[PDB]
């Protein structure tokens, strides 16, 4: 059971790393979305060699 | 700000990529939180044993 | 424990509902935002009601 | 959809405000979403017990 606890701690560390990463990139992606969705979403019409 | 360059000729691809990932956002946070807290209670049962 | 189950179920029902409504409102928020994203960027200015 | 005239002649600023409103989405869906998750395990644990 002590080994079980050791491996459980290992898994805790892995999950912590994964969660911090994924949430950070997801926030950044949300921000980039906001930019595109708000500003760009259709203005390519105008950008289209008008 | 993001990537390095993407053709103005197609915003839609970027829209769809971000759509997919932001859809994965909620799922990923649920995955992380649930699995970690569950294995934490597992830790607790192990402790009592 | 069965009483605990019933009470936890009450609480979980409350959260399930709150989510069920909440998401409607906030999906509608982003939806109206998409409507604005469609309208304003240039369309409101060429459809400036000339 | 919004109001019924809703200053459509010139709504510009509100778009920004709407984005602000939309931010609450994150919390309002996210929070309970783990809460259910959370208690569900406990229910499961309690079930197991």
């Amino acid at each position: 059971l002590r080994q079980r606890h050791t491996e459980l701690e290992r898994e805790v560390s892995r999950f912590e790393d994964q969660t911090q990463q994924q949430r950070q990139q997801y926030a950044q992606a949300k921000e980039s979305l906001t930019t595109l969705n708000r500003l760009i979403p259709q203005v390519t019409l105008l950008l289209d060699e008008t | 700000r993001q990537g390095r360059q993407y053709q103005a000729e197609d915003l839609e691809a970027l829209q769809n990529e971000l759509e997919a990932r932001q859809e994965a956002l909620s799922l990923s946070v649920n995955e992380g939180g649930e699995r970690r807290m569950e294995m934490r209670q597992e830790l607790e049962q192990l402790k009592q044993k």
